[PDB]
C-alpha cells in the first residue's frame, strides 16, 4: 500500500490517444 | 463580421457536427461548470484545443 | 542466536516501513518511467498545435 499510494487523459485521449488496460489487474 | 447563415436551435447531450460564429468541430455539446469572465469567448484544454 | 536474528529482522523490516512511509523520492525508477512517458505523449499531442 505503501509503494502505491506514492506512485489530462481526458485532453490526450480526445486526440485518438487511447489507453490499454493490463491483462494482469493490480489484484 | 458574419456571412448571412441562418441559425439553427440548440441541440444539446447530443452528437452534433457545430458551427459557433465560425467555430467548427463534431462533437456533444452539454450546459458547462466553467467560469467564463465576461469577455472570453471560448476556452481551451491543457491540450490546447477547443 | 534465532531469538537475536528474528529481532534485527523484524526491526529491518520496519526500518522499511518507515523509510517509504517518509521518503517520496525512494521510488523514484517507477515515477521516471511514468514520467518519461507523460512527456512523451504531452509533446505528441501539443505538436498538433
Ligand atoms: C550483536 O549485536 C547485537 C545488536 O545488533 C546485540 O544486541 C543488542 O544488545 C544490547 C546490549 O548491549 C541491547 O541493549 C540491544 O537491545 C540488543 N539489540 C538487539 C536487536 O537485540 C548483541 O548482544 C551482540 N552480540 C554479541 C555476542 O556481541
Amino acid at each position: 500500500d505503501l509503494l502505491f499510494n506514492k506512485v489530462l487523459i481526458c485532453a490526450q485521449k480526445f486526440n485518438g490517444l487511447t489507453v490499454l488496460p493490463p491483462l494482469l489487474t493490480d489484484e | 463580421v458574419c456571412g448571412p447563415k441562418k441559425s439553427t436551435n440548440l441541440v444539446k447531450n447530443k452528437c452534433v457536427n457545430f458551427n459557433f460564429n465560425g467555430l467548427t468541430g463534431t462533437g456533444v455539446l452539454t450546459e458547462s461548470n466553467k467560469k467564463f469572465l465576461p469577455f472570453q469567448q471560448f476556452g481551451r484544454d491543457i491540450a490546447d484545443t477547443t | 542466536n534465532q531469538k537475536l536474528i528474528a529481532n534485527q529482522f523484524n526491526s529491518a523490516i520496519g526500518k522499511i516501513q518507515d523509510s517509504l512511509s517518509s521518503t517520496a523520492s525512494a521510488l523514484g525508477k517507477l515515477q521516471d518511467v511514468v514520467n518519461q512517458n507523460a512527456q512523451a505523449l504531452n509533446t505528441l499531442v501539443k505538436q498538433l498545435s
